[PDB]
Formats: structure tokens, sequence, C-alpha cells
């Protein structure tokens, strides 16, 4: 288990770890989040009482490192930073322990929860989306632009997705045109399979990401990113078998997790309908429809 | 964005522009099988591609055998379409290519889009209007040339006949249209009052007939009556 201390709370803030959450009152006595699995990204997020605008939060992994969140009066946010000094930090962790000022991780052991959401995600092809090098954690909030939206400003704040697209060059075989838009077969494996992602665990891993910073900023580009990955899928007739039942577990827990209020927002009904009603793969997602129609009848 | 009566005169301006009709290029006379079940049989069709500006039309002939052994015709006809319209426009020299190509109807744009991907500097856009360019079938020699063709054929024709020596394109696109309009509505009455004057003949090199000024406003106005007239043996008014 591992630990990510606070130097303090000076302003009323809702703070979340990964999909739990708690409320911190102005200068409450509170001095960190502990007992943090070991093993898996997480997220640390922050919704201020005063200005709900701005969901914000951290991308991190204990294992790269010893990070803690300290508020910045003058930026006007929970910043996290790493901690070089391991002696100090362990130090100012054991102390605030022994103070019982710290929130404990709430891990149900029965729970699979946030395995099966960050199944494939690493810390490493987060950084490639989020750009600043100089840390080991990745920044995220509800404001931020894709780099295909700022395509349609400031870059070095960009989520650098990678670019789908169905009526471009790069999806469309000179040729092959009316193959290629009905059929994204090619698109899928030979494109971005093959040629850009490398592998379906890296594909999924992206897919992944864009949705949980959909879920827990509110993040436009991030919610198109997600439903365009799920579309290339169940647009193309030719899916590898692993891939396909994955898929069905992924969007299983993604939907088991998102909020029954934000499904206003957070799900493209023509995406949805398509993937599970008219696409090539309709039949192909058991648990993901079942769940939806259980829980989202409204929609489709 | 897309077309309609508040932006009609962008069509007459120095801009060139296509309008892209598909509604007869995929053509069947449906009939009973030996079984008594039903079968289509297509005949050849064609892409009716239209500069509203000069005239110019560019007839893309479909012959039948495009659709030997192709599964789901009806939207194959439309990737087709847009194939066609693709391949027109490459042929033309640079200077003559279209800035915008307006389609009759709204399924061929993603069609178009897509085969025009090379061009995104080309607008694709739709149109709220109820172009009557299906009608294109009722005019005799373009009838002739489609049935007669024994292989894919282009064919090209001055749909204003000699007409812009005399009258604004605008003018002559809304005169194309109330005949169109006309033969869509009552074919036989509207080939009726064109050739019902012995007197008045067709030029080999022409579709229409040689109507004076005068009597093309005898023409037109009777055109008119037509299309009024169909509407209330149709609405009962
Ligand atoms: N360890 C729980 C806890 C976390 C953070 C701040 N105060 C805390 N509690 C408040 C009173 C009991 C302890």
């Amino acid at each position: 288990m591992n630990t990510v201390p606070f130097t303090s709370a000076p302003i009323e803030v809702t703070i979340g770890i990964d999909q739990y959450s708690f409320n911190v009152k102005e200068n409450q006595p509170f001095h960190g989040i502990k007992d943090i699995p070991i093993g898996h990204v997480h997220v640390i997020h922050f919704q201020h009482a005063d200005n709900s605008s701005m969901r914000y939060g951290y991308w991190f992994d204990c294992r790269m490192g010893n990070f803690y969140i300290q508020y910045d009066p003058k930026d006007g946010l929970y910043k996290m930073m790493e901690e070089r000094d391991g002696a100090k930090f362990e130090n100012i962790v054991h102390n605030f322990k022994e103070r019982q000022m710290m929130v404990s991780y709430p891990k149900i052991d029965e729970d699979d929860t946030w395995y099966n959401l960050t199944e494939f995600v690493q810390m490493d092809k987060i950084r490639k989306i989020v750009r600043k090098d100089e840390n080991q954690f990745s920044y995220v909030d509800s404001s931020m632009t894709t780099v295909q939206e700022n395509e349609l400003s400031d870059p070095a704040h960009s989520l650098n997705y990678t670019v789908i697209n169905f009526k471009s060059r790069e999806a469309i075989r000179p040729g092959h045109e009316m193959e290629d838009f009905l059929d994204k077969s090619y698109y899928l494996n030979t494109v971005m399979l093959q040629g850009i992602f490398k592998n379906s665990s890296n594909y999924f891993g992206e897919l992944q990401f864009a949705f949980l910073n959909a879920m827990f900023f509110g993040n436009y580009g991030s919610s198109l990113q997600w439903h365009a990955m799920i579309e290339l899928i169940c647009s193309s007739a030719t899916v590898p078998k692993h891939m396909l039942d994955k898929l069905d577990e992924i969007l299983y827990y993604q939907i088991k997790t998102l909020p029954e209020q934000y499904s206003d927002i957070l799900l493209n009904e023509r995406v949805w309908n398509i993937c599970l009603y008219s696409s090539f793969q309709k039949n192909s997602l058991h648990n993901t429809e079942k769940i939806m129609e259980n829980k989202y009848p409204e929609l489709l | 964005g897309a077309m309609n009566s508040s932006n009609y005169a962008e069509l007459f301006n120095n801009d060139i522009k296509l309008f892209v009709d598909d509604t007869n290029v995929y053509r069947v006379t449906v009939h009973k099988t030996f079984e008594g079940n039903v079968a289509t049989k297509a005949i050849n069709g064609c892409i009716f591609t239209l500069n509203p500006k000069t005239g110019h039309l560019f007839l893309k002939i479909i012959h039948t055998s495009v659709w030997a052994g192709q599964k789901r015709l009806s939207q194959l006809a439309k990737w087709k379409t847009a194939e066609e319209v693709s391949a027109l426009v490459r042929s033309l020299p640079k200077e003559e290519q279209p800035k915008q190509i307006i389609v009759t109807r709204k399924a061929m744009l993603d069609p178009l889009e897509v085969h025009m991907l090379d061009f995104p500097n080309i607008a694709i856009r739709p149109t709220e209007l109820r172009l009557p360019f299906s009608a294109a079938m009722s005019i005799d020699k373009l009838s002739d040339v489609v049935m007669k063709a024994t292989e894919p054929q282009m064919v090209l024709f001055n749909i204003y006949d000699d007409w812009l020596d005399r009258i604004s394109s605008y003018t002559a696109f809304s005169r194309l249209t109330l005949l169109l309009r006309a033969l869509k509505t009552n074919e036989e009455s509207a080939k009726m009052i064109l050739l019902s004057d012995p007197t008045i003949t067709i030029k080999s090199y022409h579709l229409w007939p040689s109507f004076t000024d005068e009597q093309w406003i005898t023409i037109e106005s009777q055109m008119r009556d037509l299309i009024l007239t169909e509407y209330g043996r149709k609405y009962n008014v």
C-alpha cells in the first residue's frame, strides 16, 4: 500500500481518489490518502466548493515516485508535487498516520472495479497523451481540448489522443471508397492496430483513459474520443475474437461505473444505438448491451 | 451550407458549380417470376450532372452491366454515382473544376464526400429544394441515348439549347425547371403542349422546340396551368 499526503486543506473542496470521493471543509485538519493499492494507475481529483467550475486532477503511479498535494494560494489550486528526499517523505507520512489525519483508500476486497476500468492504462501512455515531461504525474481538467479539437488552441495544454476521422484519407483507401467507409476493418486493423497502436492493449488503454477523463472531469473531447474508438471497432466487420470479448468487459464496467444522472451528457445516442443494434458487432456485446438496456433504456 | 429559396441566385454567379441528381442511376422494371415471385430487371440509367449557369449537361450513362452480380444495388448506385462524378472532375482541367457540387438527394452527401477527399476545397452541399431533375428521362433525346447505349458512355448536351443568346441563366434555369416540373406532374400533357403545333420543330442539335419569345411565353403559361391543374386533380381544389 502507498500514501499521498497533503500539506493542508486551506479551501473547502471535494476530493476524489479513483471512483471514491469525500468532502473536506475549510482548514479541516486533513493530511492525506493512505492504503492506495499498488500496481495500478490512480487519479486524485478536486472540485472546489465555491466554483464547481473546473474539475481537475492528477494521474499518477505510486511506483514511479513519492507524490504529495499542496495548495497554492497564488494559482488557486491543489497541486501535485514529487518529494525526492525519501526519508523526509516516510517521516512526513508516518507522523500523519500516527495522528489519524488521513482517509483510507476504501477498497472492498470483493471489488475489482478500478482494475477493470484501468486494466490497459499505463502511466507511460498517459504521459504521451498529456505532455509535460518534467513531472512523473499528469494534470487533466474539464476545459482541456484535444489535438483534433484544436485542428477544427494552446498545445502544451492539449490532450494528444490518436486522431480518428472516418471521412479521411488515412481511413479510406484510394479505390476502396465504399468498401472502407461501410466496413472500417482496414482502418482498425491495419492503420490503427498494426500501424499506430501496435497492439490491442495500447488501443484499449487509450479508450479507457478517454472514458475516465470524460467521467471524472466532464472533458468533452475525451468523451468524443472514447465514442470514436468504440465506433471504429463496432463498425469493423473483422475484429479479432479476443478484442471483441475484452471490449464487452471494458464497456460493461464503464457503463456500470457511470453516474445515473450523467448519461444525458456523457453518452452519445447515435454511437450506442449503432454499436449495439445496427453494426457488425451488434450481437458481440452481450454484457454491455445487457447493462445498457437495464440501466439506460431511455437513450435507446 | 444547404441550398434553398433564400440563396437561389448564388447558382448564377461566376463560381463554377454542378448539380448532381442520381434518381435515374438505378432503374428497374418489377415483374413476376414463373414461380409467382417478384424480380427486378435493370434498364440503362444515367447520372444527371448539370452546370446551372451555362446549361452544360454531363450525362453519364449507366449501363445495366454495372449491376451484374452485385448486391444492395440501391446502395451501390449512390457510390457508383459518386465514383463517376469524382472521375468527371478529375478529367476536367483545373480551371474548369467546380468549387461546389450540389446533390439533389441528401443520401449522396457521404458517398460523394468520401470520393472527393482528394478535393478538400470543393464544397459538397445538399439542397432544401425539390428539383424536378428526375424528369430528365422525359426529354426524348436523353431517354433515347440512354436506352440505346451498349456500354458505359458519357454524352454532353446543353440543356438550354440556344436560350442563353436571348435570356439570362436565371431565366433559363427557371424555364428548365418549369418544363421539367410539368413533365414530372403530367408527362402526357406536357409533351402535348410542346408538340401541339406541327410547324414548330426541334433542331437536330437541340433538345427542345424552336419557340419564338412570344411562343415561349404562351408555352410557359400553358405549363404553369398544368402544374396547378394537376395540383387540383390530386388535392381536389
Ligand atoms: N482518519 C480519518 C480522518 C481523515 C482525515 C481527517 N480526519 C479524520 N478523522 C476525523 C476524526 C477521526 C479521524
